[PDB]
This record gives structure tokens, sequence and C-alpha cells, in this order.
């Protein structure tokens, strides 16, 4: 399996090949919205 | 008397070297097998999906616990999963893509859709059966959930219960933003959360006859509503019974929380902690907890 995606955008995996922006929930940042 | 079968499934696979699986495994059948209660004519079929070395590891485990203290009949059956991947990617093959970490479409995600399809694959003899994940910890006897399918409304033809953390919520972002009204993804009472597939009960009489649930595994039907719902999962099963369940919630009996009380709150540190509770929230004498994403289950 993979990890679940942080990003409200792409595909459902974190990292997800085929995404270059990642968009957090509220009140976080960062790439994979670690802050 | 006229012997009455009951059927279970569960999957057991890689479970070699897989400690932690295994002690799930105990954890299920053990708490499984010692409440379990059935009468003298009545016979428990336990079902497992497995390749052959985690066969191995089953029969090692069972053998400590059968046969039960309750004394009933109980009988074992393993099923390849290499045969069930093959039967199962005609039927399946296209709802992989939305549905598999993550893209496209691998064999071995297969199998994680063998619920949705379950109707092809076991015995017509066998009408009706209940899917458990390992990672259970039964506290009444299993008997009791069975009455549930006596609870099915006309076409529906699953039994599940709700999805306990805002996954949905996530996963259904962009529809949401496109469609403010929406009770798609919001917390209950209300709310359509999505699904949990813990536990489940496959009414595979009622799965075979509905021309409904018939025409929502085809291709062009789980595309059309991928689309409409712009989802992607990696949950297998439980993502496409969520998706179908938004739109066509009649085919889904919907359990109450204490049928699978989920215990993992991953998603309450991602994102989520200002409505998790909303979601998370299950009251009542609890009959299974599921210590999923790896959740120690409490004593
Ligand atoms: C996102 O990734 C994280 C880290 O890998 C996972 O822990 C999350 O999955 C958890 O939260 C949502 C639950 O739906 C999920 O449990 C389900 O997993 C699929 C089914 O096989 C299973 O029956 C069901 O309990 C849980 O592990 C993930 O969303
Ligand atoms: O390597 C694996 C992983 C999972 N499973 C089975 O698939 C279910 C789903 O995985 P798990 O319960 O660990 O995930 P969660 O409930 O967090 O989705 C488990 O209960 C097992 O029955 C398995 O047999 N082998
Ligand atoms: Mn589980």
């Amino acid at each position: 399996q993979c990890e679940s995606n942080p990003c409200l955008n792409g595909g459902s995996c974190k990292d997800d090949i085929n995404s270059y922006e990642c968009w957090c929930p509220f009140g976080f940042e960062g790439k994979n919205c670690e802050l | 008397v006229v012997p009455v079968d009951y059927h279970l499934l569960m999957m057991f696979t890689k479970a070699e070297h897989n400690a932690p699986l295994q002690a799930k495994a105990r954890v299920a059948l053990s708490s499984l097998l010692r409440l379990a209660k059935f009468e003298a004519h009545e016979v428990l079929n336990l079902h497992f999906v497995s390749e052959e070395a985690s066969r191995e590891v089953a029969k090692a485990l069972l053998r400590e616990l059968l046969p039960p203290a309750a004394g009933f009949k109980c009988k074992v059956i393993f099923h390849d999963v290499a045969v069930l991947t093959d039967k199962l990617f005609p039927v399946v093959e296209a709802m992989q893509k939305y549905f598999s970490a993550g893209s496209g479409t691998y064999y071995s995600d297969s199998i994680f859709f063998l619920s949705v399809a379950m109707h092809q694959i076991m015995p017509k003899e066998i009408p009706r059966i209940i899917q458990l994940d390992l990672d259970l910890k039964y506290k009444t006897n299993i008997r009791e959930l069975f009455e549930e399918f006596d609870n099915f409304l006309p076409g529906a033809v699953i039994g599940i219960a709700r999805e306990m953390q805002p996954v949905y919520r996530h996963t259904f972002w962009q529809f949401r933003h496109e469609n403010p009204k929406t009770r798609v993804g919001d917390p209950p009472p209300e709310g359509l959360p999505g699904f949990n597939s813990g536990v489940m009960l496959l009414n595979l009489e009622a799965m075979r006859q509905s021309p409904l649930y018939s025409h929502l595994l085809e291709p062009s039907w789980v595309q059309q509503l991928a689309d409409k719902y712009h989802f992607r999962g990696h949950l297998g099963d439980q993502d496409f019974f969520t998706m179908i369940g938004m739109e066509h919630p009649e085919l889904f009996h919907v359990l109450d929380c204490t049928w699978n009380r989920q215990l993992c709150t991953w998603w309450r540190d991602h994102g989520y902690s200002d409505v998790f509770q909303a979601y998370f929230r299950c009251e009542g004498h609890v009959k299974i907890y599921h210590g999923n994403c790896n959740t120690p289950i409490p004593e």
C-alpha cells in the first residue's frame, strides 16, 4: 500500500508523480503539509 | 435436522515472517471463537484467502484454537489468492485505476476488490457471507451479526458500517468545493461520511439479483461516477462501495457503528482536528473493535 496523500489535489498516494502543487488542509504548510 | 451453514471470509496473505499480522489474526480468531455459540445443527465455515505459505501459517494458528470451547461444528476452507485474482480481474480491471495505490492497473491490487465481485467468485450455494478484517477483536457472539441480513430493505445488497474518520471529507474535496450544499463527505448523523470495509455483510443472492448493482460494475458506469465525483483512492473495495453509496445509498444497509468501532486517528493529525470528533464518535455497547492503521486495541 501507499501512504495517503496529505495534499487535497492529485492522486491518493503521497508524492504523486503527476502532481507539482500540494494544497494542504487548513493550518498546514510544506511539500507534504508537515508544518 | 437440516444443517444450516454460516459463512465468514478473511484475507490472510503474506503472513510468513509477518509477526504483527499473525498476532492480529490471533487476537481476532481467538476472541471470535471464544465468544461464538451456534446451535447443534449449525456450522461455522471460515474461509481464508491465502497464498500457500500463509495457508500453512493459518493452519498452525487454527489447530491451537479449534475445536471451539462452545463445541459447535467449524469448517475451515482455503482459497488461493492467485486463482481469485484471475477470476476477479475481468470484472474489476476498470475500477483499479481509481481505487488502487496509485496508478494504474496491477494484478497485485486486484484482490483488494474481492468483495465487490464476491457473488461471482463464491459458489452459488453460498447465499450470504460476512467478510472480516483480521485486526478486529470480537466482544460478542458473531452469530448475532447474521440477524442484520434480515434488516436489509428491498434493493439493498450489502451491509456496511460508516467510516469513522474524515478520509472521505478529504477524498471528495473537489466535488464538495463544486457542490457547497452536498452531504457527500460530511459527518453523521446527517452527512454521508463513506464506509469502512472491515466488516461487510455480502448478500450474494441480492448482489447477483440486482440490476442496479450489476450495471455499476460495468467499466462505463465506474468511469462516469469516478469522473462526476473526481474520485481517486487507494483503499480498494472500501473506495468503490463508498463512491457508489454516494450515488445509490439504497444499495447499502448501514450497520450501527458498534459493529465496527474503528480506532484509527491518523486523519485527526493530518488536517482534520476541528471536525474529527464528529466523524469518530460512536456510542453504544461495542460488539467489534477494529484496530485499523495498526492501532493497538484496548482491553
Ligand atoms: C491514508 O494513509 C494513512 C497512512 O498510511 C492510512 O493510515 C490511512 O488509512 C487509515 O484511515 C482511513 C481508514 O479508512 C483506513 O482503514 C481502512 O483501510 C482499507 C480497508 O482495507 C480497511 O478495512 C479499512 O479499515 C485506515 O488504515 C489512509 O487513509
Ligand atoms: O499484508 C496483508 C495486509 C492486509 N491483510 C488483510 O487485509 C486486511 C486489511 O489490512 P489492515 O486491516 O491491516 O488495514 P486497515 O484495517 O488499517 O485498512 C487485514 O485485516 C488482513 O485481513 C493481509 O492479509 N495481509
Ligand atoms: Mn482492518
